[PDB]
């Protein structure tokens, strides 16, 4: 029981850490798409001048 | 011809620091009306 | 929303350095122009 207390433990470690890394990854994508937004903003301000 | 020149270059400088300083104005009062905006995205974002 | 408005924000910010730039340019090479006109002007033209 101490070993399944352990095994739940690390269970809910592994899944909170895949759960942080893919939500991360996710909100690492969405500052990426972000600044490709951003940057199309100053690519067209730059095509309007 | 050279104080004609600087005197064009000189108006066209002055023409830039008044728009400067009334985009320094407008970009201050456009952040002040954005942060409200911020506040209510990262309420919006925790009662989520 | 926050988004596009911060991406405005940071347009006009980024035309704020953008003049500020320009106005450093243009100063500068004023100045410049300033120089060697303070510098001919002044060649002979005191004498006389």
């Amino acid at each position: 029981v101490e070993e399944l207390t352990e095994k739940c433990s690390l269970k809910t470690d592994e899944f909170l850490k895949a759960k942080e890394k893919i939500n991360e990854i996710f909100e690492k994508l969405n500052t990426i798409r972000d600044e490709v937004i951003k940057k199309k903003n100053q690519n067209e301000y730059y095509r309007g001048r | 011809s050279k104080i004609n020149e600087r005197k064009n270059q000189e108006q066209a400088i002055a023409s830039y620091e008044a728009a400067k300083e009334e985009l320094g104005l407008k970009i201050e009062q456009i952040a002040q009306e954005a942060q409200p905006i911020k506040e209510q995205y990262d309420s919006t974002k925790l009662a989520l | 929303l926050l988004r596009d408005v911060k991406s405005r924000f940071e347009k006009e910010k980024s035309n704020q350095a953008e003049a500020q730039s320009n106005i450093d340019q243009g100063r500068k090479k004023v100045d410049a122009l300033n120089k060697t006109i303070a510098h001919l002007e002044e060649e002979l033209t005191k004498e006389m």
